[PDB]
């Protein structure tokens, strides 16, 4: 005889910043700051670099 | 940092409404201790009050907002107006353009941030008042004939244990339902 | 038999700007625009100015 | 000197703008999610006045 509502709260554990709270943990966050450089020079659409 | 405006009213409190009977027509005046609290009267006595947890979360919000606005400005540069000859001032013209653009842009940004955060925090305060309103509303479905007009009542009498228990927020709805 | 809620509204009388109203009066406002210069030259962490 | 000033100003300004936009939109969408939960709450509430 029960029925009620809720929001799926999985275990995802990454923290996001708010102007009203310190780094709240929230489930999904597609990051935007790409910070993985290979560390070495690479082609430019196939044209070799003038080394 | 420097800005080219006249005043940026970083604001903490609530609207000046000086008006016991309800805040819709006018906010409480006699209250001095804090921000939000209670005033109830019964057979056993009366009294003002200021809540703690709501005010504590709110002042935490205030400190976060002030320390944010002060620590969210980045480095400062020595923007000294340099000198150029009477023949090279294309340099001077461009430099004046750059500096005026930068002071202008920062004026705009600081004003906009002030507006944004001050509105957001004052409506935060409003929403906190409202949530406490609805919280006390919750358990009182049928055992305190709510008089409306913004301020509540009790259908019946109750002693110190009653006021402390509802002070916590666990009002006994079915327990005192003998009419 | 009365009980109800309210927000402390003291007498503080400084006016703050909103995009939706003209300089609303609100109680507390820690100002941010420091505009009180002494009007005269002063030391720089104790090192005298090369006057 | 002028060029370094310009470039530092630009990277600074974009840091500020990106951070502010992130804050704005992330708060707005998470409270959008909250408000959606609430509207479904009130919707199911509606017809259940007395039964």
């Amino acid at each position: 005889d029960t029925i009620c509502i809720g929001y799926h709260a999985n275990n995802s554990t990454d923290t996001v910043d708010t102007v009203l709270e310190k780094n709240v943990t929230v489930t999904h966050s597609v990051n935007l700051l790409e910070d993985s450089h290979n560390g070495k020079l690479c082609l430019l659409k196939g044209i070799a670099p003038l080394q | 940092k420097y800005v080219r405006s006249a005043k940026l009213r970083m604001v903490t409190g609530l609207r000046n409404i000086p008006s016991i009977a309800g805040f819709i027509e006018g906010g409480w005046t006699g209250m001095v201790d804090g921000w939000y609290g209670y005033h109830h009267q019964n057979e056993q006595g009366s009294g003002y009050a200021a809540d703690q947890k709501s005010t504590q979360n709110a002042i935490n919000g205030i400190t976060n907002k002030v320390n944010s606005v002060i620590e969210k400005m980045n480095t400062q540069f020595t923007a000294v107006g340099k000198e150029f000859n009477k023949l090279e001032r294309r340099m001077e013209n461009l430099n004046k353009k750059v500096d005026d653009g930068f002071l202008d842009i920062w004026t705009y940004n600081a004003e906009l941030l002030v507006l944004l955060e001050n509105e957001r925090t004052l409506d935060f305060h409003d929403s906190n008042v409202k949530n406490l309103y609805e919280k006390v509303k919750s358990q009182l479905k049928n055992n305190a004939k709510e008089i409306g007009n913004g301020c509540f009542e009790f259908y019946h009498k109750c002693n110190n244990e009653c006021m402390e228990s509802v002070k916590n927020g666990t009002y006994d709805y079915p327990k005192y339902s003998e009419e």
